[PDB]
């Protein structure tokens, strides 16, 4: 999902 | 969304005593390198985190404050400074995208959260006072300042801030992430990603750095270097  | 309006949700306060969970140390991971700050794992997706906090119930207003034990007294400077969550609230939207660390005077967060755009705070408009797109942070209140190295040779501690959730004080190893340049420094684990924008905390209850250079490596084992107090006051030193 990424989350980055 | 409005990549112009970003408010402070408060996940936690900056204090590394919340699970103390063992973790860390995996095989130095190969990561994809992209417009020099970020990296994928050659062609990623990516999602928002979803916020609640910041009610529209005078969402806008011009600035109520967030920390108020009793209503506004007229302050106009209290911070309720802590382990933040970036979310982009739109005056009629809400989406979080990434997280932030504001303490003693100044708010130390990413550019990668969406444009680096203006933060917000019950409606008062939190402009950067500086933002470095190459290491792909943001400081406000000057440069980032705090005096918090972490010391490589032990673990880093992270306030893992699960997406709308409690915090997770994380005992990680370090590891590194090989890139087409060459090998880089971080946290390389096999786990469950924070938010980009948590709190890099050192073992002896010091520190207060930032969690997120890097993706999810593999097929979900978060890779993201870490990140400490680099910068100063603004135009003054860290202290001396």
């Amino acid at each position: 999902l990424k989350r980055x | 969304g409005s990549a112009a309006d970003l408010e402070l949700e408060r996940a936690a306060d900056v204090k590394w005593e919340d699970q103390a969970e063992i973790s860390g140390s995996s095989p130095i991971l190969s990561i994809t390198i992209s417009e020099d700050g970020s990296m994928s794992i050659k062609n990623e997706e990516e999602e928002q985190t979803l916020g609640g906090g910041g009610s529209g119930g005078g969402g806008e207003f011009a600035g109520v404050l967030w920390d108020v034990p009793s209503p506004p007294p007229v302050g106009k400077a209290e911070l309720e400074d802590g382990a933040y969550r970036i979310k982009q609230k739109g005056i009629l939207g809400y989406s979080q995208i990434g997280a932030g660390v504001y303490k003693e005077g100044t708010f130390h967060t990413m550019w990668h959260v969406t444009r680096g755009a203006v933060l917000m705070h019950k409606g008062k408009r939190i402009e950067p006072s500086w933002a470095d797109v190459k290491k792909d942070l943001i400081s406000y209140g000057g440069g980032w300042k705090l005096e918090g190295e972490w010391k490589e040779g032990e673990e880093v501690q992270v306030l893992a801030l699960e997406p709308g959730k409690n915090p997770r004080a994380v005992q990680t190893k370090p590891g590194l992430f090989k890139t087409n340049a060459g090998t880089i420094g971080a946290v390389s684990l096999d786990f469950s990603p924070g938010t980009s924008g948590s709190p890099i905390i050192d073992k002896k209850g010091k520190v207060v750095g930032l969690y997120g250079n890097g993706v999810v490596t593999r097929s979900g084992a978060y890779v993201s270097a870490i990140a400490q107090t680099e910068k100063s006051i603004e135009d003054n030193p860290e202290i001396e």
